[PDB]
C-alpha cells in the first residue's frame, strides 16, 4: 500500500511538471488537498513516525529496548 | 457511502456524490426526512422523523 502510495503521488508530481505559476491543472491539485483537507491531514500526520528514538533514552530498561 | 452508512449505523462540507446515501434534513422542524412506515396502496408514505438514527432517515 505504502508501494502504492508513492506511485499515485508521482503520477501527480508528473502531472506538475509543466506549470505554470497559477496553472490551471495546477491548483487543481491544491483544490482537491482542501476538499480532501481532513482526509490528506491523516496521511501526513502518519510521518510523525528513529524519530521517536530518543524518548525510549529517557527511560530505557534493557539495552534492547523495553518500556 | 451506502455502507460507509451501514457502520455508524452499527455503533467539512463534502461535497455529495452520486450514489451515496444521505441524510436529508428540513429546514423548518428540523425533523430529518424518512420512509414513513404507513399507507394510503402498497408503498410506504414518506415524511418527516424526529431521528437522525434508524436507515429510513
Amino acid at each position: 500500500l505504502l508501494d502504492l502510495q508513492k506511485d499515485m503521488v508521482v503520477m501527480l508530481l508528473s502531472l506538475l511538471e509543466g506549470n505554470v505559476v497559477n496553472g490551471m491543472i495546477a491548483r487543481q491539485m491544491v483544490d482537491m488537498l482542501v476538499e480532501s483537507s481532513s482526509n490528506v491531514e491523516m496521511i501526513l500526520k502518519f510521518f510523525d513516525m528513529i524519530v521517536g528514538s530518543e524518548a525510549f533514552q529517557d527511560y530505557v530498561t534493557d539495552p534492547r529496548g523495553l518500556i | 457511502s451506502v455502507r460507509a452508512l451501514q457502520e455508524m449505523l452499527a455503533n467539512g462540507h463534502r461535497t455529495l456524490l452520486y450514489g451515496h446515501a444521505i441524510l436529508l434534513r428540513h429546514a423548518h422542524s428540523r425533523m430529518y426526512l424518512s420512509c414513513l412506515t404507513t399507507s394510503r396502496k402498497l408503498a410506504f408514505d414518506v415524511g418527516l422523523q424526529e431521528d437522525a438514527t434508524g436507515e429510513a432517515c
